[PDB]
């Protein structure tokens, strides 16, 4: 209500806080958790939180890595995009802006020019909803593209999990905002861009109780260097040793 | 008998089963060749999710027949 969309890096101490009075197997995955990670960020949980915290790790990554290769990658992916949304009967009016302010982000965060900015406005720029909103927009076309692209392929995968087609998926659980995301939207933005993620699986699983371990999940379209802490019901943004 | 579980990226995974495996048994097997915890699982069949207490015969799944897993990661 009051919390900002993106909040600062937190030891994961705070993490181990929220499950003090809970599980055992959680407080012990979130030390070894600890053992590998050094920070988290926390995302809103305002049914955005994959595309937000997606947003700001990419966008951070680019800020500290200064890699003008893969923006230009990543540039060639979204223009394919277009195309796609373009094949598919969207016009031009329906998202540009969403594709505009978000180019406008990724250029800003490369240095060495008029509009550079740094972390601090970088943080400023996905707090504010004018902003921030567009560029999640932007994350679920990208992904709504990419699904509708490959109708045939996502089916049955769909079908099962929700009883609708791959164009009534699209439009009334990718595209809105606020519309929790799952494997599919994951499978599909990883793709459509072309950026790997790291997701670490915080839950009560175990297959040898005292054996415990944090279980993760790749999607490679070679450590990928997004990583997201997922909890039932929610993503946050972690941080590597 | 046979039965393959196609992957969200493309892949297929081959398991040997009987008709009298649980959904669960299933879940272990798919653990066994993937490392996926059975509690991240979900498994469907002709556009229904497979529930951990049936079996394979109530849901109809016969020899050489094909399930869709997807992973447990609904988040807001």
């Amino acid at each position: 209500s009051k919390l900002p969309y993106v909040g600062d890096k937190e030891p994961l101490s705070t993490l181990a806080a929220e499950f003090q009075s809970g599980s055992p197997i959680l407080q012990e995955k979130i030390k070894l958790l600890g053992e590998q990670y050094d920070a988290l960020r926390r995302t809103r949980g305002d049914g955005n939180c994959f595309y937000r915290s997606f947003m700001f790790s990419y966008l951070e990554h680019i800020l500290e890595t200064q890699d003008k290769a893969e923006v230009e990658r990543i540039l060639k992916k979204i223009e394919q995009c277009k195309k796609t949304l373009a094949d598919l009967g969207y016009i031009e009016f329906t998202f540009e802006d969403f594709f505009s302010i978000f180019i406008d982000q990724l250029e800003s965060v490369l240095q060495g020019h008029e509009s550079s900015i740094g972390a601090e406005e970088l943080l400023e720029r996905t707090r504010d909803q004018m902003v921030s909103d567009y560029v999640v927009m932007f994350f679920r076309f990208v992904t709504s593209g990419e699904i509708q692209r490959r109708a045939e392929f996502f089916e049955p995968f769909i079908s099962g999990l929700t009883n609708s087609t791959v164009v009534q998926f699209c439009k009334a659980s990718v595209e809105p905002m606020g519309e929790e995301s799952d494997h599919v939207h994951i499978i599909a933005l990883s793709d459509a861009l072309g950026v790997p993620i790291r997701v670490m699986y915080l839950d009560r699983s175990s297959c040898d109780a005292g054996n415990i371990s944090v279980n993760h999940h790749d999607f490679s379209p070679e450590k990928p260097y997004i990583t997201l802490l997922y909890r039932p019901g929610h993503y946050d943004i972690l941080y590597p040793k | 008998m046979q039965i393959f579980v196609k992957t969200l990226t493309g892949k297929t995974i081959t398991l040997e089963v009987e008709p009298s495996d649980t959904i669960e048994n299933v879940k272990a097997k798919i653990q066994d060749k993937e490392g996926i915890p059975p509690d991240q699982q979900r498994l469907i069949f002709a556009g229904k999710q497979l529930e951990d207490g049936r079996t394979l015969s109530d849901y109809n799944i016969q020899k050489e027949s094909t399930l869709h897993l997807v992973l447990r990661l609904r988040g807001g």
